[PDB]
């Protein structure tokens, strides 16, 4: 008779970067 | 076999009457039964923002099934509820979890509908592993389980409109908040079941101060529950009030004080002050224990009275005849009116105290929860207050008007006299600087809070261009700044009764100003993560210039009034005239005479003298040696930090150039003498 | 709206008033043992078993 056991299964996000462009 | 293994019987539990009187929420309850005598679609679902009690209302779905209030189709049925960390926990091997939920849907089938199964926390169901979603697809697509599902609206959202078939299971019921009298009557109901737990009376001004207060001060959670916390920890607060007691504890403090004095002693005669301070002791400790004993017996009838009561909802859910009726007419006789010689007799003996709960318990949890200032005045706080003129011209002197309008905006604060729309009281300043505006602020910091910074000092050259907003508010969802929120909205929402400087202002940029309008007019405002935090026990003050010229020009030969009139409308050719609007007050500084300049010098010099004495060294001074740094450091077109820079120069250059040469002994009394134009430090 | 006609019909709201009313009558003329709650019970029931038979 064999059981289990539980994994990590783990990443990460992705993420953004945003930027300002000024005018004058 | 299987059933009871892992699930629990509330309704068991309305027999066994641990749970609460559900008050109430007669709508919401006919609606969930509407849900549960549908044909598809049967499975109910509570929707709320938390704290509104859904396991309340399903527990009051049991207690009004116990009772019958129900129609007849769902009596005699079940309502049980099940965790899933019961079934989980022993699932060694594989299969065995799976077998378990398939044996506990199985006899849920057995049952033929006589089971209300209940689920709290439903999205749990959502994911265990395929696990329950699909592995109750089939009982879900039957009907015959008729499950109902508890959640907060976003793991709804987050879960359930994910699936389709899972969705078109289930049935929102969007349960709302209260508003104030029905939770006033829950809390009644509540105010019963606090006074047989802890030992308390509950006066109904404070029922009506926790809906009132709690509606205004906790921008957090909602209605009912924080009412709940002021009620509960009032009533910990007083059993611990009546635990201890103060003045029992003064003179043990006094008498082991005595009597360790004594043994020094051993003429003493303090022996015959030790006795009598023990006699005196003994007797308020008997009244205690007279007082706790009275106390106690009041705890037991209402006890006895409480267990009366469950025998006769006993005899009303089973139908008993007369014993009931008996027991009620025999017994609520006596107890009621030895209940009221227990009540007269404590209103007599209680001295060393408080049973009732007022406003004033409230209050003390209010400013100790958050820390508002809400509580009527004790006087330390409220003499400090009314000297208050003279706390700020320790540090600030002159700019009376200024001081003036800052007193008034901390007292209607106070009083409680501030319309919560708003903050307390907001101020622009003027003037050309170094005449004691951000200094003026941070006093009222040392004032209010004992710190400069402990105050939210955040000058606006950070804040030259459109982009920085997020400096304060912070970066929207989905980036790099969303573990640390804002600046501005963190520091309210940790203690939102602060003083908030935005000094010289008007190097930003205007959409900063579009923040700060929402500032000035509502108080709450929009963080980082999408959502919102109170400004409504702050102060916000800003500062400028902007009439250097008209002020340096104009403060003689005119008044207060039309002065202000002039360079309002200087300011009103500078911001947009709505920001100038939103004030509280604007107050307009004025440049300075030489009294204030030579107690500002005063100032100085006690703050260097603080500095040398902390080094060690110590000073007399001549005051003409003050009068030739007055008429030095004097100027219009500034101000106070240059007289403050001419000190420095004309005192520490050569003062620490003697210090530095292992000159001057320490603890001489140094005489900082006048030279014919220089100033001397002798050594004599 | 078919369940809310159920749970309408499924009870009645007078007959439970009454019946609420004639036990509390029945407590409090048993708690007397000058009565004449004996009639007003009679009365009472009299009309709670009308209504149930109508019902
Ligand atoms: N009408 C009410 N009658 C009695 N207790 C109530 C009532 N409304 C709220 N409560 C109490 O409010 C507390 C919290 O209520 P809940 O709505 O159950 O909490 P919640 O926000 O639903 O989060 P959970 O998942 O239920 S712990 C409980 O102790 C309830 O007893
Ligand atoms: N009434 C006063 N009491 C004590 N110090 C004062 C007073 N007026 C001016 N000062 C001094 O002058 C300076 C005032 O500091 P601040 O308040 O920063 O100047 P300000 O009036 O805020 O204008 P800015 O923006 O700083 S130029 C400090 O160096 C203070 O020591």
């Amino acid at each position: 008779a064999a059981a289990a056991a539980a994994a990590a299964a783990a990443a990460a996000a992705a993420a953004a970067a945003a930027a300002a462009a000024a005018a004058a | 076999q299987a059933l009871k293994k892992y699930t629990i019987d509330l309704t068991e539990r309305a027999e066994q009457g641990k749970l609460d009187p559900v008050i109430g929420r007669d709508e919401e309850i006919r609606r969930t039964i509407q849900v549960l005598q549908r044909r598809t679609k049967n499975n109910p679902v509570l929707i709320g923002e938390p704290g509104v009690g859904k396991t309340a209302i399903v527990e009051g779905l049991a207690q009004r099934i116990i009772n019958g209030e129900v129609p007849e189709g769902l009596k005699g049925r079940r309502v049980l509820a099940l965790d899933m960390g019961a079934l989980v926990a022993g699932a060694k091997y594989r299969g065995e979890f799976e077998e378990r939920l398939k044996g506990v849907l199985n006899d849920l089938a057995k049952q033929e509908g006589n089971v209300i199964l209940f689920i709290d926390a439903l999205h749990t169901m959502v994911g265990a592993g395929m696990d329950a979603g699909n592995m109750l697809k089939p009982a879900l697509a039957r009907g015959e389980l008729h499950c109902v599902g508890a959640t907060t609206l976003d793991e709804y959202r987050q879960y359930i409109e994910k699936d389709a078939a899972l969705e078109r299971r289930f049935q929102k019921v969007f349960v709302a908040e209260p508003s104030v009298e029905d939770t006033i009557a829950i809390l009644r109901g509540l105010k019963e079941r606090y006074e047989l737990h802890h030992h308390v009376q509950i006066t109904d001004p404070a029922i009506v101060a926790a809906a009132t207060l709690s509606h205004r001060y906790i921008a957090d959670r909602q209605l009912p529950d924080k009412a709940i916390d002021l009620i509960d920890e009032a009533a910990s607060s007083i059993r611990m009030q009546i635990d201890s007691p103060e003045e029992l504890d003064r003179l043990d403090r006094r008498i082991i004080q005595l009597k360790l004095e004594q043994q020094a002693l051993m003429l003493d005669m303090l022996n015959e002050e030790l006795s009598d301070k023990e006699r005196q002791y003994s007797e308020l400790e008997e009244e205690w224990k007279a007082e706790k004993a009275s106390l106690s017996g009041t705890q037991t009838i209402k006890a006895e009275l409480e267990q009366a009561k469950i025998a006769i909802e006993q005899a009303r859910r089973v139908g008993d005849l007369a014993r009931m009726s008996e027991l009620q007419y025999g017994k609520i006789p006596e107890l009621e009116k030895q209940l009221e010689a227990a009540t007269q007799l404590e209103g007599k003996t209680m001295r060393l105290l408080r049973n009732k709960v007022t406003d004033a318990e409230i209050a003390e949890v209010l400013a100790r929860w958050t820390g508002i200032p809400v509580s009527r005045m004790m006087e330390s706080e409220r003499e400090k207050l009314l000297r208050m003129e003279q706390e700020l011209h320790h540090r600030v002197i002159g700019q009376n008007e200024a001081v003036d309008a800052v007193s008034n905006a901390i007292r209607r604060s106070r009083a409680g006299l501030a319309d919560p729309n708003r903050p307390i009281g907001s101020f622009l300043f003027l003037g050309p600087t170094g005449v004691g505006k951000t200094e003026l602020c941070k006093a009222l910091a040392n004032f209010m809070f004992d710190s400069d910074e402990a105050m939210v000092r955040i000058d606006m050259s950070e804040f030259m261009e459109k982009h920085s907003v997020s400096r304060l508010v912070g970066a929207p969802p989905g980036y790099v700044g969303y573990e640390e929120g804002g600046y501005l909205t963190e520091a309210v929402r940790r203690r939102p009764y602060s003083v908030i400087l935005l000094d010289a202002v008007e190097k930003a940029h205007p959409d900063v100003f579009n923040i700060l309008l929402q500032v000035l007019d509502d108080g709450r405002l929009t963080d980082g993560q999408g959502r919102t935090v109170d400004f409504r026990n702050t102060v916000v003050i800003m500062t400028s210039n902007l009439g250097s010229d008209l002020i340096q020009e104009r403060f003689g030969e005119l008044d207060y009034a039309h002065m202000k009139e002039l360079v309002l409308g200087v300011v009103s050719h500078n911001f947009r005239p709505e920001f100038i609007n939103r004030i509280d007050e604007v107050v307009v500084f004025h440049p300075l005479g030489e009294q204030h300049i030579a107690s500002i010098a005063q100032i100085q010099l006690k703050r260097l003298y603080k500095r040398l004495e902390e080094r060690g060294y110590e000073i007399h001074i001549s005051d003409e040696a003050l009068k030739l740094l007055s008429e030095n450091g004097y100027d219009p077109v500034y101000g106070a930090r240059p007289l403050k820079r001419a000190i420095q120069q004309q005192i520490e250059n050569p003062l620490a150039q003697q210090i530095l040469s292992g000159e001057l002994v320490p603890g001489k009394v140094i005489r900082l003498e006048v030279n014919e134009d220089r100033i001397v430090a002798v050594q004599h």
